[PDB]
């Protein structure tokens, strides 16, 4: 049946080229044989066997195929290598999840300079963005990785969020310790940054806001190489954390270690005075200093910005493939 | 690692932007002439213009101003680079000593920002009270032009209108007032507003916004004798002023879209305006004085004066001459009479400036069998469109062939002693329901000609509508003799056909040398060309013979003869084709996995493959299987405009944002995975964009020239028409002229006090990366340049290495040695 | 889309061990000792019930597609609970599994290890993945329990009585085969089902609907009484088998 997956030979697919080099393997772009459909096939090696089956996708196996969503890629089946199978011993052949091909990610579409993005554009990408986090979220999972190359956009306009190597479920009641260095700096809340290792799906949040200010001037918000820069970026345009705006953050690990150069004032608003007006308080409250006061994934569906969009008219972003050739 | 060296050996010759001044002196009038990097001060004569300085900048000139603030004997200037590098500049002569100086600087980026669609902006007040920067939409900068402000710090007010086409400083204002044209989605509107350096913000402007033309394209501040402003548009020149509103909507403009102005006489009584088509004209202010005492605009009139090149910029200087700069043509002197000659025309040339123009392909030939290489480049565009040939003799003598259409590829054809070249024409549809071309060319005045009659594409069913007035491009093949330069033949291929690319060679067990055309058709509803040709052409006997055409699902943006096969990139795919007993191409095998193949290169069975954003892949062929593998893939996103192999190992690539960088395999091989990854190793910033790498060198290499530390030899060719080389190091000649350069930068005075090491960095929108593994050898070329004090300063402390001494002392007449080797590879 | 984990008790006749000579009696004598081995070696290293559960699960369900004759059950389940670990994220490095099972195991069981205990271990990983067809996701009676006693509102302490006895059950049905007869979900009202008839409590009083005589009909639609009483039968015949009584 479709169910039993794990035997299936990835003989059935032709392979057409490496993609990208993933975490626990290769990733490759390839065709189905039989019915001519296009997939991404990332490897799974466990030839490492110090810890055998990379958890990273086992996280990734085990939380999509419960996650049913538009706006989430989608695991169609896991196929192996040609067992030689004298022994179950002797096997060392690598396993590949077997994935939808999207046309693009987002940050090739962003650095290779190719990607015009319209307000209207923009509305289609979050709505659909936020939505899918949505989902995740109301079903108790965090992403903990939101980067503009986990985000992959295929030419009809459609969104899917990609790489749950790092995703874990959250308790409200019951706090769980986790790993404190979870996003890349680029976008990674400021609560991480301050070392909460009890940390909420507002993480997420974070990252949007981040790529929300980014589609807008087409260039990553907060780049910086260390975490305390990165604090001090944050802080001079979201304001410096301080415990009128953040009350809790005396108790974070890191508070009184890391400081930014000033006690900053918030200017989000000024620097971002080009925005729109519905989507500029989309990102104060996206990129707001406190997890417990800044918006949740369904609040942001529920704004002015995002709340009227309608996603049957998906809008695709403008790729120029003709005259891109020459000048 | 991997190390390279990258020289000049023509500096830019495009002219982007002109202004004439008092800067050399309060009594001389000066022309400035701004090429990519490069500075020009001329002194205006009688008879023409008088060389006196030209500086270098570690930058791309992005604003040129002059302004002469009160207190000043002599005007200023003003030059911010592309990097957001702002300064200002003085002239100072000490007798013989010519120096320019730094009076204020600063990096005036902002860490938020949207950059605009129609690019920096830059004006100064009448008054010079302070300098307006357009650089992000919804946003102007102000940086006051107070004594104080050595930092050239600014401010930021909100500006309202996001999309802004133009914006100029008014005259006769009570405060500074700025005007520009602003696009919304309810069309293209005139507004103005007053700048308060008391308030920091905008307060309402002193005349109304009035709706205008749906492409208005540019603003004129005229004088305070009339007051207010000009504006440009494709159909209607408008003047708008308090109250006051004209409009002259002559025919004759609305055929070439006009680009550039200049003010003849300072009452702003006459401007030139300028139009792509090359006609220069007048645009005259026609007075009335009231009794009052006031005199009032009565109206507008445009009269013809003749043709120039087309040109980026316009200076009257004066007595009746003036600058034509060019960007797609060479620049000129051109003298206005005041009666019209027999032709009707009042424009005559005087001199003639070279440029190379933009390069869109070149190639190197040894003409005349000296063992030493002549330079064939595909130069202009349009009406300026020429074949360069250039050799070196100490300067660099360049021979122009004019064209008169736009040239797009060459490849040289030793057997038949010509080359073959692509060109396209621009005919404009006509009442005829055919098209007509706006002037003769080199497509039109071949010797012999013929027209592609295949039937491939003939099935059609597909309407493409025609309205008159519209342009065309008619596509040709060229066949030019390669000692007069005449057109022997011309090709002209299909009706909405482009030949985009264009080789030479034999094929297979068939002794005739072809020339092979990769083609798409071309529709305007199309994203991307879905119907193509590869067509094979014999030149014989004066004609052009074709010999056999393959069909394809897409454009052939790339060909290339690979060991007796044609290797073409058609859309994504990438294709080796045999060529059989029977005269036809047939598939020996595909790789699919691009996005666009635009730019294809190869050494043996290894093929390099450029795409559109996925940078470059190493593709190989696999001889005993009859197909291809990925060797390994640069995984960093990059928008490709040339590449080249260096050798079995490094690659070079030239990104769109005038960087180049070069990827190296790994060769660790612990993994295959790592073997798949080219790691960038070299990183940057030329500051031209590249458009052709091409393996030569036109220094005379007949048996006797001394070794060259330097191996291997690539020239590129770039839009500005700058000539650049490429060549790799040793590791220890790398690092001894890395040291010299970081001790050279100690050294030497930049202009506008730019950071060498900053203007270098590898920079895109998105991300600044310091560069790595490339010595500009123009830096290190300027050691030979410097005062002896500074000679001896850069070579103290200097130890050479890993050499027949291990630790080696540095004199500055072994460096000066070292030095002229390395200027004896151009 | 997802695999069918339930089969009919007359079907447990038929699994590989059964066809290969082995007896119903032995067969669940080994599922009896894997799964207690795989408690009781996770209970050593500390970890969560879920994940002990699932490591069990997994162990059961390998065993209805090979036999026990050729898959030696400890070396399997110590396999289930390293996978398990990492499923649950509750990760324990292999040789630390090793360690426990060997201070756990005697002599001859930890022959089955062979010469290399950890490599048989690890090897074993690819077709346990392949075998429980990477549906790696398992519910357990746990979640159930809990989220159906939340909604029993009077005395505190009969509820936590019901709750406490009903847990026992749910940890000693581990060692049957009813994870694979009867989702989770039947398994824990059957345990509070259990429950209540041994403490003589009328669980129907504690519902929003305190006068429907079938109470679970709310929590779990569609089970008959049968069910219910087949779980109850089979793991009361546990505590009769052995030594051990009812906890009351
Ligand atoms: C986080 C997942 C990362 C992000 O990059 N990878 C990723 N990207 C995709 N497409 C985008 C794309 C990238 C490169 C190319 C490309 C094409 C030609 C040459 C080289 C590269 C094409 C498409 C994918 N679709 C499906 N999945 C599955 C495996 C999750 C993809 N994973």
């Amino acid at each position: 049946t479709e169910s039993d997956w794990g035997k299936r030979c990835v003989d059935k697919f032709d392979i057409i080229g490496i993609i990208g080099e993933g975490t626990y393997g290769q990733v490759y772009k390839a065709k189905d044989k039989d019915t001519g459909e296009l997939v991404a096939l990332k490897k799974v090696r466990l030839d490492n066997e110090k810890e055998g089956f990379p958890i990273t996708a086992i996280r990734e196996i085990k939380i999509l195929r419960q996650l049913i969503h538009r706006s989430v890629v989608n695991m169609k089946e896991i196929v192996t290598d040609k067992q030689d199978a004298l022994d179950f011993k002797k096997d060392k052949g690598a396993f590949y999840l077997v994935f939808e091909y999207m046309d693009h990610d987002l940050m090739g579409l962003l650095e290779s300079g190719l990607v015009h993005f319209s307000e209207d554009h923009i509305k289609s990408f979050m709505k659909q963005l936020m939505e899918g986090l949505e989902y995740c979220h109301k079903k108790n999972f965090l992403h903990r990785d939101i980067k503009c190359s986990n985000i992959l956009l295929n030419n009809s306009g459609q969104i899917k969020l990609a790489d749950f190597g790092l995703a874990r479920l959250y308790n409200s009641e019951e706090s769980r310790p986790y790993t404190n260095k979870v996003i890349t700096l680029w976008y990674r809340p400021p609560e991480l940054l301050l070392g909460e290792e009890r940390y909420t799906p507002a993480i997420d949040v974070w990252s949007c806001g981040c790529i929300l200010g980014e589609l807008f001037t087409k260039k990553p918000i907060f780049q910086a190489n260390l975490e305390l820069a990165q604090l001090e970026l944050i802080s001079r345009l979201c304001g410096s954390p301080c415990p009128a705006v953040w009350p809790d953050v005396i108790r974070l690990p890191y508070f009184n270690t890391m400081k930014p150069k000033k006690q900053y004032r918030r200017r989000l608003r000024e620097e971002f005075s080009f925005i729109p007006s519905a989507a500029l308080d989309l990102l104060d409250h996206m990129l707001t200093l406190d997890p417990s006061k800044r918006c949740t994934a369904e609040q942001t569906l529920q704004s002015d910005f995002l709340k009227d969009v309608e996603l049957s008219k998906m809008a695709p972003p403008d790729l120029p493939h003709w005259q891109d050739c020459h000048e | 690692m991997s190390y390279n060296y990258v020289v000049t050996a023509q500096k830019p010759t495009a002219v982007n932007g002109c202004v004439t001044g008092h800067f050399t002196s309060a009594e001389d009038l000066n022309l400035l002439i701004a090429k990519n990097t490069r500075l020009e001060i001329y002194v205006v004569t009688a008879e023409g213009l008088r060389p006196v300085k030209e500086v270098g900048m570690y930058g791309k000139i992005a604003v040129m101003e002059l302004f002469r603030p009160k207190g000043e004997s002599k005007d200023l200037l003003f030059i911010l680079t592309a990097k957001y590098n702002a300064c200002i500049l003085e002239y100072k002569q000490s007798g013989e000593s010519i120096d320019i100086i730094t009076r204020a600087h600063g990096n005036v980026q902002d860490r938020i920002g949207r950059p605009s669609e129609t690019g920096i902006i830059g004006i100064i007040d009448p008054e010079c009270r302070m300098i307006g920067l357009r650089l992000y939409d919804g946003l102007f900068k102000v940086i006051p032009l107070d004594r104080d402000n050595k930092e050239l710090k600014a401010f930021n007010i909100r500006l309202e209108e996001l999309h802004v086409i133009d914006v100029k400083f008014l005259y006769g204002c009570q405060a500074p007032t700025i005007c520009f044209v602003y696009q919304d989605p309810q069309g293209r509107h005139v507004k103005t507003y007053e700048v308060s350096l008391r308030e920091k913000e905008f307060n309402k402007g002193p005349w109304k916004q009035e709706n205008v033309e749906a492409e208005a394209s540019m603003v004129i501040a005229v004088p305070e004798p009339f007051g207010g402003a000009i504006i440009i548009g494709q159909e209607s020149i408008t003047y708008h002023n308090g109250d006051k509103y004209l409009a002259i909507a002559p025919p004759i403009i609305k055929q070439s879209t006009i680009v550039c102005h200049n003010r003849v006489d300072p009452n702003g009584s006459r401007y030139l305006l300028g139009d792509m088509e090359g006609r220069l004209f007048m645009l005259l202010l026609e007075k009335e004085e009231q009794m009052d005492g006031t005199v009032t605009l009565k109206d507008l009139r445009v009269e013809l004066l003749g043709e120039t090149s087309i040109a980026e910029c316009l200076t009257y200087l004066d007595n009746g001459v003036v600058f034509v700069g060019s960007r797609l043509g060479d620049s000129q002197l051109v003298k206005l009479n005041v009666d019209s000659n027999e032709q009707g025309s009042y424009v005559v040339a005087m001199e003639t400036f070279t440029n190379l123009g933009p390069i869109v392909d070149m190639c190197v030939v040894d003409l005349e069998r000296q063992g030493q290489g002549q330079l064939v480049t595909c130069s202009g565009a349009f009406k300026e469109g020429s074949l360069r040939i250039i050799r070196n003799g100490q300067k660099l003598h360049i021979r122009t062939v004019p064209l008169y259409e736009s040239p797009r590829k060459i490849c040289y054809q030793e057997v038949s002693q010509c080359f073959g070249v692509l060109s396209s024409r621009i005919e404009v549809q006509d009442t005829s329901g055919g098209t007509t071309a706006l002037r003769p060319s080199a497509s039109t005045q071949a010797l012999s000609s013929s027209v592609s009659s295949s039937k491939l594409f003939s099935s059609s069913t597909a309407p493409h509508e025609t309205s008159f007035g519209e342009e065309v491009e008619v596509h040709n093949l060229l066949i030019i003799d390669q000692h007069t330069f005449e057109v022997l033949h011309a090709h002209q291929f299909l009706q909405n056909e482009y030949a985009l690319s264009l080789v030479s060679c034999k094929l297979g067990k068939d002794p005739n040398t072809y020339f092979i055309v990769g083609t798409a058709m071309v529709y305007p509803e199309e994203a991307e060309p879905k119907q193509g040709r590869i067509v094979v052409f014999q030149y014989s006997d004066g004609k052009l013979q074709t010999v056999a055409e393959k069909e394809v699902k897409g454009a052939v943006y790339s060909m290339v003869e690979f060991n007796g096969k044609l290797l073409a990139s058609i859309n994504s795919t990438v294709r080796l084709y045999e060529w059989t007993t029977e005269k036809e191409l047939r598939t020996e095998c595909n790789h699919y996995n691009n996005i666009m193949a635009l730019y294809l290169k190869t050494k043996g069975d290894f093929i390099l493959v450029g795409d559109l954003m996925r940078s470059v892949l190493l593709l190989a062929y696999k001889p005993m299987e009859g197909n291809f593998e990925e060797i390994a893939r640069d995984f960093n996103p990059n928008w490709m405009s040339a590449v080249e192999i260096l050798d079995d190992d490094n690659f070079l690539g030239a990104e769109n944002a005038f960087n180049l960088f070069v990827c190296q395999k790994d060769s660790a091989a612990t993994t295959d995975e790592e073997r798949q990854h080219l790691q960038e190793v070299g990183l940057f910033h030329l500051g031209e964009f590249v458009n052709v790498f091409c393996h030569g060198s036109l220094v005379m290499q007949n048996l006797g020239e001394t070794s060259t530390p330097t191996q291997g030899s690539v020239l590129f060719g770039t839009v500005n028409g700058m000539i650049g080389l490429v060549t790799s190091l040793s590791e220890s000649w790398y690092n001894l002229l890395l040291d010299m350069q970081n001790r050279l930068n100690k050294v030497i005075k930049s202009v506008g006090k730019i950071e060498h090491s900053f203007w270098r960095s590898f920079h895109t929108e998105r991300k600044t990366e310091p560069a790595t593994g490339f010595i500009d050898g123009d830096l290190i070329e300027s050691f030979l340049d410097i005062s002896r004090p500074k000679m001896q300063e850069v070579v103290a402390n200097l130890q050479y290495d890993d050499g027949s001494g291990m630790k080696r002392e540095a004199t500055a007449d072994d460096l000066i040695k070292v030095v002229e080797e390395l200027t004896r590879i151009h | 889309t997802k695999p069918c984990w339930y089969w009919d008790k007359k079907d447990l006749a038929h699994t590989p061990s059964q066809l290969e000579g082995l007896d119903p009696a032995t067969e669940a004598r080994y599922r009896r000792e894997g799964a207690r081995f795989i408690f009781d070696v996770g209970t050593r290293l500390g970890l969560h019930y879920d994940t002990l559960a699932t490591g069990i699960i997994y162990f059961h369900r390998f065993y209805m597609f090979h036999s026990f004759k050729q898959f030696p059950r400890y070396v399997t389940g110590a396999c289930c609970l390293f996978l398990a670990g990492k499923v649950e994220e509750t990760p324990k490095k292999c040789k630390d599994i090793i360690k426990t099972a060997r201070s756990l195991l005697n002599d001859v069981q930890f022959g089955q290890f062979g010469d290399d205990p950890k490599e048989e271990v690890m090897v074993l990983e690819r077709i346990l993945l392949q075998t429980i067809k990477f549906d790696l996701q398992v519910e357990h009676p746990y979640q159930f329990l809990l989220k159906y006693a939340k909604q029993l509102k009077g005395d505190k302490n009969k509820i936590q009585k019901l709750v406490q006895m009903a847990w026992t059950f749910v940890n000693d049905s581990l060692c049957t085969t009813l994870s694979l007869q009867w989702e989770p979900e039947i398994i824990a009202v059957a345990v509070m089902y259990l429950a209540g008839r041994l403490c003589k409590f009328e669980i129907q009083e504690w519902t929003s609907k305190p006068m429907y005589r079938r109470w679970w009909e709310q929590f779990v639609q569609d089970v008959p009484v049968d069910v219910l009483e087949d779980i109850c039968h089979q793991i009361l015949d546990l505590y009769s088998q052995g030594k051990q009584q009812m906890p009351h």
